[PDB]
C-alpha cells in the first residue's frame, strides 16, 4: 500500500541513468501510474502516464523519444532509462497512482523521489 | 475637361473657445484618504489632459485604452476623477491583475479597466515633522469588496472565534489603520498623491472633450483653411444673408 | 419627510381640440424661401387634448409619458414651476428635476430623501414659498447637475387677465432630452379653449443624460381652509 | 499556457490571504484545477479536489473558488507552521502538446 | 536674538550625554530647530529636527532610536540626548533656528557649540 | 548621494578661483544648492541663499549658480579674510533616510 524508490548517485553527462521504483498494495490491471519530475527552487513538470497490463505509455513535448519507459505486471517494477543528461536533467523523480482507467482526476500519494545530478 | 485643385485646405466645424477649470482637483491642498476616495463624473469642459508637463517627478504615466500621444483628440463620455493619498511602494500594484493589501480589501480595479493612473511625490507637501496622522486606510474586512466600492464601518474585526462586541483585546483588532508618514523616509513610503481616470466609453452620449484649434481669415481665395472644421471644401466669401441666433447652416 | 396626504380621487378631464399647436423646428440645418418635407414627432392636426383646471379643487395626476409630450399652461399667476419626471421616487431610480428658486438656477438630477409624493411648493397656504427647503440630510447617489440662464418668471401672482402662455414639447431621443419652447406673453382674451393660430417652437436646450422615462408629474407651487388661484394646463 | 503565479504571499500569524493562479483560455476555464502545498523535507500532500469539497477531511478555514480563467484560494488562521509553498496543477489541452503544467512559484511569509 | 550654549567635558565610552542651549530672541514656540555635529577631517551633518510643543520629530535612518529629543516652552530649554557615546562621537554640537514649520530653506547663524569628546 | 569636492583649490590673491561639487540624480536637478563658508574659530555663516541674491549684504564678486546635476562657486579678489573653506549643500530625497548629506570639504590658499 506504499511505493519506495531505488538508490542512485551522480553520473557523467551524456549516458544512461535508471530509475526505478517497486509497486505493492491493490489489485494493479486497473490503476494508471503517473510520474512526474520536480526541479528545486521551481515547479514540477509532468513526465509520463502508464497504462499497466499492455504497458500503455504517453509521454510530453519536451520528453517525447529522448527518455525510454518500460513496466512489467509480474515483477511489479517500472523502469526508465535516461539519456543525453544535460544540467536541465538534475531533479528529483516521483512514481504515482491514479484513479484507474482514467488519466483525469487527482493524483495518489507519491514515493520519496530520486534525486539524479550530472 | 480641366479642373482647379485646391491649396491650403481644411473643412470648417470646431469654433470652440471655451474656458476650462481645472488644476484645483489636481494641485489641491486637502486631499482624500485611502478609502475615503471621491467621484467626480468630470463632463464641465476640454480637460486637456495632455498639457501636465509642469511638474517633473511624473513617473507614472503608462496608460493601457489609449495612448497619452492621441489622448486629447477622440471624445470620452463620462470620465471619473478619483484621487486618493497612498504611499509610492503602492502605486507599483494599481494596474489590474496585482495582488496586494490594498488591492483587496480597500479599492481594486476591474480586469477590463479603462484609463490610467497618475502619481507623483509628495513627501516635502504631505509629510510633518511631527507625522501626518489623518490619512488611514483598512486591512481587516469580513470578505474582499467588489471593484468600485466604498467602505465606511469601522466595526471591530472578529478574527478570533470569540464573542465580542464593540470592546476590543484579544481576537478583537481595529481594521483602521493610520499611516506613519515622515519626511525621512525612504522612496516608496513617502505620502504620494495619487490621481486615477476611467474614461468609460459606455452608455451615455459622449460629454467631455475639445480639439480647440484655429485658423486664420483669407477672403476669397481657392483654399480650405477652415478651423480645422467638418468635412467640405469650396472657396470661402462674405455673405450678407441672416440668420437666427440658433441657426448654423444652410 | 413622508406624509399621509392620501385623498386620492380621481376627476373626468374635459376634452378640447387642439387645431395647429406643437409645430417646432425639427433640425438645426437650414434653408430660405422652401417646401420641404420631415418624417418626424408631431401633434397631429385637429387633435383631442385633456384639459386639467386649478379652482378647493387640488389636481396633480398621473400623467403617463410617451414618445414626447407637448404642454400649454396659460397662465398669470405663475404656479407652476417645474415638472418631475419620475417613475418610482424611492431613490433606486434616476428622475428628472426643474427647480430653480430665486437666482440659482441648479438643477440636480439626483436620488434624495424623497417620499412617493414629496411635495414641493407653497406655504402659509396661497402664498408662494420654498419646498419645505431642507429636504434631503445628505447626498448619496446624486448623478446630473446643470446651471442654465434663469427662466422668465413673475414674482407672486394676479388673478385675471392670462398674460402669460408658455407651450413645451419634451422629447427623449437616444439618451439626450430635448425642450423646445415658444414663450408668449402676449394675450388678452377670455381663457376657454385653446387660441387659434400658428407659431412655430425653436430649441432651448438638450441635457444628455442617457436615461429613459415613461412616468411623469407636475409642480404646482392647512387642513382646513384652502385659498389658491385659477390655472389651467393641457 | 504558462500559468503565472506571484512570487510570493506575503502574510502574519492570525490573518486571511488570498493565493491565485491566473492562466490563459481553454486551461482554467475549461478543466478544473488542483491546489497543492509542499511542505519542507516531506512529500508534497493533496489538500483538495475539484473546488466544491474537501477530500478526506481539513478544517474548513480554507476556502477556493474559480473566477474566469482563474482560481483562488483563501487561507485564514495563519500559523508559523503552515508557512510551504504552494503549487496549482491544471490540464492544458494547448497546441503541440496537452500534459499536466503547473503554475510558478510562491512562498508564504 | 543669539543663541547660546552649555558646556561639557570627557565622558566615559558607552554612555548618555545631555545637551541643552538657550534660546532668545524669536519665537520659540513656532520656529524649528536644526541639530548638527561638526568633526574635526570631515563636515556638519543633520541629525534631529525640534518641533516646540508637541515635540514631533523625524530622525534620519541613522540617528533614528538612538537620540532623545525634548522641547517645550516655559523652561524654553530644548533637550537632546545621544546614547552609546564613543570616540567616533567626539564633536562640536551646534543648535540653529530654521523657517519654522517648513523643513525647506535657508539656515540662520549657528550657534558657539558644545565639544564633547570620550 | 556623496557630493565630492575637491581637497584643495590652490590659488592667488588677486586671481578668481572657481569650485565645483558634484551632485546625483534628484539632488541638484530639482532641489535647490546652497553655499556655505566655514569659519575658522566662530560659527559657520550663511553665505549665500539661492543663486540669484545676497543673504545680507556681499559685493557682487560672489558669483555660484547650478548647471546640471553639479554646482559651482567663483571667488575672485581673495584676501587674508578670504583664506576659508566651503561646502555645498542640497535636499537630497533618497532611499532610507532623508536628511541633508552636504558636501566634501575644499581648501582656498
Ligand atoms: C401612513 O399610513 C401607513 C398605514 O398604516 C403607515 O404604515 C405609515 O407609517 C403612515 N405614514 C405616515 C407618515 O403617517
Ligand atoms: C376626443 O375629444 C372629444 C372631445 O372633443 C371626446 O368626445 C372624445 O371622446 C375624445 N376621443 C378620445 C379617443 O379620447
Ligand atoms: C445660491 O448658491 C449660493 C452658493 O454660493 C448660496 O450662498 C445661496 O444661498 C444660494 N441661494 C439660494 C439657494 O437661493
Ligand atoms: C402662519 O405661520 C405660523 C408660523 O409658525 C404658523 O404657526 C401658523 O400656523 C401659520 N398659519 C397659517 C394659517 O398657515
Amino acid at each position: 500500500v506504499q511505493l519506495v524508490q531505488s538508490g542512485a548517485e551522480v553520473k557523467k553527462p551524456g549516458a544512461s541513468v535508471k530509475v526505478s521504483c517497486k509497486a505493492s498494495g491493490y489489485t494493479f490491471s486497473s490503476y494508471y501510474i503517473h510520474w512526474v519530475r520536480q526541479a528545486p527552487g521551481q515547479g514540477p513538470e509532468w513526465m509520463a502516464i502508464i497504462n499497466p497490463g499492455d504497458g500503455g505509455a504517453s509521454y510530453a513535448q519536451k520528453f517525447q523519444g529522448r527518455v525510454t519507459l518500460t513496466r512489467d505486471t509480474s515483477t511489479s517494477t517500472l523502469y526508465m532509462e535516461l539519456s543525453s543528461l544535460r544540467s536541465e536533467d538534475t531533479a528529483v523523480y516521483y512514481c504515482a497512482r491514479a484513479e484507474g482507467s482514467s488519466w483525469l482526476g487527482w493524483f495518489d500519494p507519491w514515493g520519496q523521489g530520486t534525486l539524479v545530478t550530472v | 475637361n480641366f479642373r482647379v485643385q485646391p491649396t491650403e485646405s481644411i473643412v470648417r466645424f470646431p469654433n470652440i473657445t471655451n474656458l476650462c477649470p481645472f488644476d484645483e482637483v489636481f494641485n489641491a491642498t486637502r486631499f482624500a484618504s485611502v478609502y475615503a476616495w471621491n467621484r467626480k463624473r468630470i463632463s464641465n469642459c476640454v480637460a486637456d489632459y495632455s498639457v501636465l508637463y509642469n511638474l517633473a517627478p511624473f513617473f507614472t504615466f503608462k496608460c493601457y485604452g489609449v495612448s497619452p500621444t492621441k489622448l486629447n483628440d477622440l471624445c470620452f463620455t463620462n470620465v471619473y476623477a478619483d484621487s486618493f493619498v497612498i504611499r509610492g511602494d503602492e502605486v507599483r500594484q494599481i494596474a489590474p491583475g496585482q495582488t496586494g493589501n490594498i488591492a483587496d480589501y480597500n479599492y481594486k480595479l476591474p480586469d477590463d479597466f479603462t484609463g490610467c493612473v497618475i502619481a507623483w511625490n509628495s513627501n516635502k507637501l504631505d509629510s510633518k515633522v511631527s507625522g501626518n496622522y489623518n490619512y488611514l486606510y483598512r486591512l481587516f474586512r469580513k470578505s474582499n469588496l467588489k471593484p468600485f466600492e466604498r467602505d465606511i464601518s469601522t466595526e471591530i474585526y472578529q478574527a478570533g472565534n470569540k464573542p465580542c462586541n464593540g470592546v476590543a483585546g484579544f481576537n478583537c483588532y481595529f481594521p483602521l489603520r493610520s499611516y506613519s508618514f515622515r519626511p525621512t523616509y525612504g522612496v516608496g513610503h513617502q505620502p504620494y498623491r495619487v490621481v486615477v481616470l476611467s474614461f468609460e466609453l459606455l452608455h451615455a452620449p459622449a460629454t467631455v472633450c475639445g480639439p480647440k484649434k484655429s485658423t486664420n481669415l483669407v477672403k476669397n481665395k481657392c483654399v480650405n483653411f477652415n478651423f480645422n472644421g467638418l468635412k467640405g471644401t469650396g472657396v470661402l466669401t462674405e455673405s450678407n444673408k441672416k440668420f437666427l441666433p440658433f441657426q448654423q447652416f444652410g | 419627510q413622508c406624509v399621509n396626504l392620501t385623498t386620492r380621487t380621481q376627476l373626468p378631464p374635459a376634452y378640447t381640440n387642439s387645431f395647429t399647436r406643437g409645430v417646432y423646428y425639427p433640425d438645426k440645418v437650414f434653408r430660405s424661401s422652401v417646401l420641404h418635407s420631415t418624417q418626424d414627432l408631431f401633434l397631429p392636426f385637429f387633435s383631442n387634448v385633456t384639459w386639467f383646471h386649478v379652482i378647493k379643487r387640488f389636481d396633480n395626476p398621473v400623467l403617463p409619458f410617451n414618445d414626447g409630450v407637448y404642454f400649454a399652461s396659460i397662465e398669470k399667476s405663475n404656479i407652476i414651476r417645474g415638472w418631475i419626471f419620475g417613475t418610482t421616487l424611492d431613490s433606486k431610480t434616476q428622475s428628472l428635476l426643474i427647480v430653480n428658486n430665486a437666482t440659482n438656477v441648479v438643477i440636480k438630477v439626483c436620488e434624495f430623501q424623497f417620499c412617493n409624493d414629496p411635495f414641493l411648493d407653497h406655504k402659509n397656504n396661497k402664498s408662494w414659498m420654498e419646498s419645505e427647503f431642507r429636504v434631503y440630510s445628505s447626498a448619496n447617489n446624486c448623478t446630473f447637475e446643470y446651471v442654465s440662464q434663469p427662466f422668465l418668471m413673475d414674482l407672486e401672482g394676479k388673478q385675471g387677465n392670462f398674460k402669460n402662455l408658455r407651450e413645451f414639447v419634451f422629447k427623449n431621443i437616444d439618451g439626450y432630452f430635448k425642450i423646445y419652447s415658444k414663450h408668449t406673453p402676449i394675450i388678452v382674451r377670455e381663457p376657454e379653449d385653446l387660441p387659434q393660430g400658428f407659431s412655430a417652437l425653436e430649441p432651448l436646450v438638450d441635457l444628455p443624460i442617457g436615461i429613459n422615462i415613461t412616468r411623469f408629474q407636475t409642480l404646482l407651487a392647512s387642513s382646513s381652509g384652502w385659498t389658491a388661484g385659477a390655472a389651467a394646463y393641457y | 499556457s504558462v500559468l503565472t503565479q506571484p512570487p510570493s504571499a506575503s502574510g502574519t500569524p492570525g490573518q486571511r490571504v488570498t493565493i491565485s493562479c491566473s492562466g490563459s483560455s481553454s486551461n482554467i476555464g475549461s478543466n478544473y484545477v488542483y491546489w497543492y502545498q509542499q511542505l519542507p523535507g516531506t512529500a508534497p500532500k493533496l489538500l483538495i479536489y475539484r473546488n466544491n469539497q474537501r477530500p478526506s477531511g481539513v478544517p474548513d478555514r480554507f476556502s477556493g473558488s474559480r473566477s474566469g480563467t482563474s482560481a483562488s484560494l483563501a487561507i485564514s488562521g495563519l500559523r508559523s507552521e503552515d508557512e510551504a509553498d504552494y503549487y496549482c496543477a491544471a490540464w492544458d489541452d494547448g497546441l503541440s502538446g496537452s500534459g499536466w503544467v503547473f503554475g510558478g512559484g510562491t512562498k508564504l511569509t
